[PDB]
């Protein structure tokens, strides 16, 4: 019994992923279910940490990011 | 002779997940129905008492042409009755054997009904597992209907699957090799492998030796002999990718022009009576995507120069940081030994006054009460490996609805 | 009465700061 | 006339216009306030909710205006660093900005009415308008004007097309043209802000010494000196701060009184901008035509 392999899916990160210079700048591509809920994180740098997660509301998603000391 | 209300049992016709599935006829006006027989005697025995209300769960709320429709579920203190759509013609699999193959014209038409209703599935979060051509029937008008759902499960968002259930063949890699998945992209793989068999009459994969059948699988490999159309085989490469990641999606097989010719409109979305005002809003906006979604941006790297109309908002930091010129990492990886990391995540949660509750011995289910708000916040905590010498500790959120 | 979100942000940032080093 | 996109606003909810999927950033309170303002330019954002982590919610907004009120206010001039910016949390900046300027936070529920959007935009006077679920207390989306139009022009056959919107500008009464705040070619940029900050409005039209319009200085156009760190020399003019887009901006999007009310609301989203400048056929700016003007003749036709 080990621990389970990380699945794929996972290693898709919408934040990372850069979008259209035509779209509007808060827009973002349609996200798979599996990733929702997830937290996302940037190298921590200085003494601020950047947090990140996707939610869903309805049929509408939301990728909030949070900077904080 | 036993019968339910006005339906007398007659003729046993279903292999069934274990319990049989006979004919019913309606004692008044001949109507025919398919029961689904399961006694208490014999699902007691085992713990599938919630695999089989997972079944039911699914199959309830369905309702699509190319879906066996659940009428009712009427139990006795002895047994349970699944009343479903009856339909005359049996499998495709009888489809096959009798004639030869299918046209390019007739086994397409299957596989976009068949598709129709996965797509259905898969839009209600229900994933089906076992989808062989044993598990589509066909009524009288020769048309696909879905049928058997005992592997199914409904797909939840944030969480993968495992379990691993299909047949030996017909299921996808990542699930014959016991490892997690999303759900869609294993129904994709055994629809590809059904495309084949409808176009060639046989299997791809196939093999006595079931352990050698297994390798023949993983390794992405099968013939497309001779008369194969062209743009068909581009499909089934593309529905039977090992890789999960690069495997076709339903969105990939839609726009595939294979798919595409001439295919009946009323499969698919497109195309107090606010109803025929809020399906007509609708359309209104998947017709101005761009509006909704952010698009991708053009591929080649390899272009002298690039000339395209920038949004307004976003100029100046575009002009900046691209004249002549971070990461997000998913939680966070070590490289110490997996039960020794656990060891010392729960110190910290002992160390915050968190309340855990260890579901696995790498999966967490801590809980914290918000001194402020009086508010309980949960959240999952899951290890993962990644290199051959580093692991990943997932972070998942977990919303509550009271 | 507070994000749901942001308590689970703020929630993970108390259990990395002992754990990253 | 009266009744058709008043109709219409009130029968569509907030949650339609909140994109399938976007991206928000939020600041927690205790954060300084210049890292944050790259921050902004890191994601290309204009604004962000503001998360007291002591009070467990959220407190306001972050938006450019508050990078032109920190540089017009403690803008030491100008060899000697900006002192009060470079060592200066959030949090203590609302200890002194907000206070005698006091707004406090202005949201909305996603199954609120679209109508009561618009409402509470021209009722509060804000550009920006925080989307907040009731449950759960999670912010999904900042409403504008901007998005709001560009859905009114998405989602409305004209088929019931009213009258006012074939209708003339000078006739329809829509637009400010009386004491016009707007900057000449060689005005400083500190002297821009203190404009932005006592008239309060959305942009300042460039005009040149006849009084003719030659491009416009935005707010927007403000995160430039955050963007390139430019933001210590404030002495050089407005023209050369907006250098950075040069002869990538295509000219200033303007308007006449003779033509439709449909005419400028159709070249206004076709333009993604706030405002169109009006102007004559000397090209002399004579009003100003904004989101805000067009949105208040449609909420109250
Ligand atoms: N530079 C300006 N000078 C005078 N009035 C303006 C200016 N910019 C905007 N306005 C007016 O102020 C109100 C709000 O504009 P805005 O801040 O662009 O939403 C509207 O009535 C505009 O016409
Ligand atoms: N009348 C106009 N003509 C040309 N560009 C403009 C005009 N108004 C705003 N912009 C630009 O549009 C962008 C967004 O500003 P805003 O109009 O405040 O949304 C900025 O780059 C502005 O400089």
């Amino acid at each position: 019994k080990s621990p389970p392999i990380l699945p794929p899916h996972l290693l898709q990160v919408i934040l990372n992923k850069d979008t259209n210079i035509s779209c509007d700048p808060a827009l973002l591509p349609e996200p798979n279910h599996v990733m929702l809920n997830h937290l996302y994180a940037l190298s921590i740098k200085d003494s601020v940490m950047v947090l990140s997660a996707t939610h869903r509301y309805k049929k509408k998603y939301v990728t909030t990011l949070l900077y904080k000391p | 002779r036993v019968k339910i209300g006005h339906y007398i049992l007659g003729d046993t016709l279903g292999v069934g997940t274990f319990g049989k599935v006979k004919v019913g006829k309606h004692e008044l006006t001949g109507h025919k129905v398919a029961v689904k027989i399961l006694n208490r005697q014999k699902i007691r025995s085992l713990d599938v008492v919630g695999k089989i209300r997972r079944e039911i769960q699914n199959l309830k709320l369905f309702r699509h042409p190319h879906i066996i429709k659940l009428y009712q579920v009427i139990s006795t203190p002895s047994d349970i009755f699944m009343v479903m759509e009856y339909v005359s013609g049996g499998e495709l699999f009888d489809y096959i054997c009798k004639n030869g193959r299918l046209d390019e014209k007739e086994s397409r038409r299957l596989f976009q009904q068949i598709l129709s209703g996965v797509d259905y599935c898969h839009r209600h979060m229900v994933v089906h597992r076992d989808l062989k051509p044993e598990n589509v029937l066909l009524d009288a008008h020769m048309n696909a209907k879905i049928a058997d759902f005992g592997l199914s499960n409904m797909m939840s968002d944030g969480e993968f699957l495992r379990t691993s259930c299909g047949s030996p063949n017909y299921a996808a890699p990542e699930v014959i090799s016991g490892r997690l998945y999303a759900g869609p992209e294993v129904d994709i793989w055994s629809s590809g492998v059904i495309l084949y068999a409808l176009l060639c009459g046989t299997l791809p994969f196939d093999d006595d030796h079931v352990p050698t059948l297994f390798k023949k699988i993983c390794d992405g490999i099968f013939y497309t002999p001779q008369y194969l159309n062209p743009s068909v085989i581009s499909l089934l490469k593309h529905m039977l990718q090992v890789d999960p990641m690069k495997r076709a999606t339903i969105k990939d097989i839609r726009e595939h022009e294979w798919f595409k010719q001439d295919l009946p409109k009323y499969l698919f979305p497109e195309d107090a009576v606010a109803y025929h005002l809020i399906i007509d809003n609708r359309r209104i906006m998947n017709e101005a995507k761009d509006f909704y979604l952010a698009t991708s941006p053009p591929d080649s790297f390899l272009d002298d120069h690039h000339l395209t109309r920038p949004h307004p908002e976003r100029v100046p930091f575009l002009v900046a940081e691209t004249p002549r010129a971070a990461k997000w990492h998913l939680g966070i990886r070590s490289q110490s030994r997996p039960n020794d990391i656990m060891a010392e995540v729960c110190r910290a949660i002992k160390q915050l006054d968190y309340e855990w509750k260890v579901v696995n011995p790498y999966y967490l289910r801590v809980r914290r009460k918000n001194p402020v708000t009086s508010t309980f916040s949960k959240m999952s905590l899951q290890l993962y490996q990644v290199d051959s010498r580093t692991y990943l500790l997932d972070f998942r959120s977990i919303d509550d609805e009271i | 009465p507070g994000s749901h979100t942001i308590e689970f942000f703020e929630m993970c940032a108390n259990l990395i700061k002992i754990l990253a080093q | 006339n009266s009744s058709v996109y008043t109709t219409f606003m009130k029968s569509h909810r907030c949650y339609d216009l909140i994109p399938t999927s976007s991206k928000l950033v939020v600041f927690d309170t205790s954060l300084q306030v210049k890292k944050a303002f790259f921050a902004l330019v890191t994601n290309g954002v204009r604004a962000a909710p503001l998360w007291d982590s002591k009070k467990q919610s959220f407190v306001g907004m972050l938006t450019i205006t508050d990078f032109i009120n920190i540089l017009h206010r403690y803008y030491k001039s100008a060899l000697v660093q900006i002192y009060e910016l470079e060592e200066h949390k959030i949090e203590t900046w609302r200890e002194v900005y907000l206070q005698d300027s006091f707004k406090p936070l202005v949201c909305i529920s996603p199954n609120a009415s679209l109508f009561d959007a618009v409402s509470s935009l021209i009722r509060n006077k804000i550009h920006r308008l925080p989307v907040i679920d009731p449950e759960s207390g999670n912010t999904l989306y900042i409403l504008t004007h901007k998005r709001i139009l560009k859905f009114l022009k998405l989602f409305i056959t004209e088929f019931p097309k009213p009258e006012f919107m074939s209708k003339s500008l000078e006739e329809l009464q829509i637009g400010t043209y009386a004491n016009i705040a707007m900057v000449r070619t060689t005005t400083p940029v500190y002297v821009a802000l203190g404009i932005f900050v006592q008239h309060r409005v959305s942009a300042l039209p460039v005009v040149d010494e006849k009084g003719r319009v030659v491009d416009i200085y935005s707010k927007f156009d403000v995160i430039n000196l955050a963007a390139e760190k430019t933001y210590n020399n404030l002495d050089v003019s407005v023209t050369k701060a907006l250098q950075h887009r040069s002869h990538y901006f295509e000219g200033v999007l303007k308007c006449y009184l003779h033509e439709t009310l449909e005419a400028i609301i159709n070249r206004l989203v076709e333009a993604e901008v706030h405002r169109l400048v009006v102007v004559d056929e000397h090209d002399v700016v004579k009003g100003i035509v904004s989101l805000s003007d067009i949105l208040q003749a449609l909420v109250l036709t």
